[PDB]
């Protein structure tokens, strides 16, 4: 269809500027993230923070880079509201939602079908899209070792432990906190296995 | 008064908190869920503590006896600065989590209380990680000499 | 194929270790590192 | 012909990296190539490459992430904990 067409030339266009747009996060939160690696200034706990976070929001990002947008809810009020698996504001034009994610309360009219009962909802297009491209328009109005093993585990970080100094032996400003008594030699094993 | 708070500051918070606002409203509206609502709060004021250290950089002088004690690679980075001159910004809960209520105020405007109870929170959980990474150093070292 | 021991600049001299002076150079800045959390 | 088909949409795919996305079809790959972002199997590499692109490949690997951290750490101290792993040969045939 000429306007089938059309449309769906569009809608492509829309996808690719929101895939444009994740790519510049992307990018965004990648280079952040390397440079908090590096130094950051700050100290240990904050640096491990913005990392871990960064890494949240690396993943919350790749994890959508096929597929993202699942359809629109165009509604009887001359208004649509986009979907995907994902959440993306224009973060100028006060935060205008231009795609919920899959879980939001306003995107609960992704998945009510009835004979004609619509909360606000008039057209419904579900894209078949494959990765990257829309295709479709679809209205729809021996348990001895382990014991050995721990043991020797156990013993090898108990030795690690008695390795460090102790307070008897402190060379340092004031007695702080010790690895001899924030954690212990077994869950020193456990967290390396 | 070597101390320099940079005057582009205010102007920055102000334009920031609309932002949140913004999305204190989508969040209201249905449209958004809360942990993705914070990411974006954290996003924005981590954007605003970078426009603050640029501004600040961009307006201390070149004979400043802290910017010369940094940029000879002596002491310290521009994050010591921008907290000691602009604003600490957001800190951690206890599980390592950001909050979106960031600390608008240095050590030389002087922290209110509540900018300075959540400001321990990370102080202390640093202060016993330092014992952990010193065990876990030990133990990959004594590996490697094994 | 070692080749020059960093601390001298010159070439390394027989009898020298060279496999606790690696694991040395390895596990001193270990602190300055990205471990995994305590929680 | 060999395939690889079980490759969960979780992990995209490898950055062609070809001067910059995902990687192509009907491109050429070398024997030791990957297919997906992310680590090998050091195993895998010693099975399809040798002894010689799995020291490599680790020796890389360790040195990238302490490069991204900060830190400064010659090759040869990383050499030196490598040729300590591959010493010692399983014998399928006395
Ligand atoms: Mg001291």
């Amino acid at each position: 269809g000429r306007d089938y067409e059309d449309e769906l030339q569009s809608e492509r266009d829309y996808v690719a500027g929101l895939y444009a747009r994740l790519d510049a996060e992307r990018a965004q939160s990648q280079r952040r993230y390397a440079a908090a690696l590096r130094e950051h200034g700050g100290t240990a706990v904050e640096r491990d923070a913005e990392v871990r976070a960064l890494a949240k929001d690396i993943a919350r990002l790749n994890v959508a880079d096929n597929g993202l947008c699942f359809g629109r809810l165009d509604t009887l009020d001359d208004a649509r509201l986009y979907i995907g698996r994902l959440g993306i504001f224009d973060r100028d034009n006060d935060f205008e939602p231009l795609l919920l994610d899959w879980r939001a309360p306003m995107a609960r009219p992704f998945y009510v079908a009835t004979a004609a009962n619509p909360e606000n909802m008039r057209r419904r297009r579900q894209f078949h899209t494959l990765g990257r491209k829309v295709v479709d328009f679809t209205d729809e109005i021996a348990d001895e070792a382990a014991e050995r093993e721990r043991r020797e585990e156990e013993a090898y970080a108990a030795g690690v432990l008695d390795l460090m100094v102790d307070r008897e032996d402190l060379m340092d400003d004031e007695d702080h906190l010790l690895a001899q008594d924030l954690i212990d030699a077994e869950e020193l094993a456990d967290r390396f296995k | 008064a070597d101390v320099l708070v940079p005057p582009q500051k205010q102007e920055i918070l102000e334009r920031h908190e609309a932002e949140a606002d913004a999305i204190e409203r989508k969040y209201q509206r249905g449209a958004l869920n809360h942990t993705e609502r914070n990411e974006s709060l954290v996003k924005i004021w981590q954007d605003a503590t970078e426009e603050v250290g640029k501004a600040l950089e961009e307006f201390y002088p070149a004979d400043n006896p802290i910017i010369t004690i940094v940029k000879s690679g002596a002491t310290g980075n521009l994050t010591q600065t921008r907290t000691l001159a602009g604003m600490k910004g957001l800190v951690t809960n206890p599980k390592g989590e950001f909050i979106p209520r960031p600390i608008k105020s240095s050590f030389r405007e002087g922290l209110t209380v509540l900018e300075y109870f959540i400001n321990t929170h990370g102080a202390r959980k640093g202060l016993a990680d330092t014992a952990l990474r010193t065990a876990d150093s030990g133990y990959l070292t004594r590996r490697l000499v094994d | 194929c070692y080749g020059r021991s960093m601390a001298t600049g010159k070439l390394v001299d027989i009898g020298e270790a060279v496999g606790i002076v690696a694991a040395q150079s390895i596990g001193e800045p270990g602190t300055q590192l990205t471990m995994r959390t305590f929680h | 012909e060999v395939v690889y088909d079980k490759l969960s949409k979780r992990q995209r795919l490898r950055v062609i990296t070809h001067e910059e996305g995902v990687l192509s079809d009907g491109d050429h790959v070398e024997v030791g190539d990957q297919l997906m972002e992310g680590a090998a199997d050091p195993h895998e590499v010693l099975r399809v490459q040798g002894p010689r692109e799995v020291q490599i490949h680790l020796v890389k690997e360790v040195q990238e992430v302490y490069r991204a951290q900060g830190v400064s750490i010659h090759d040869k101290h990383i050499e030196v904990i490598v040729r300590q792993m591959l010493r010692r040969v399983t014998i399928i045939d006395s």
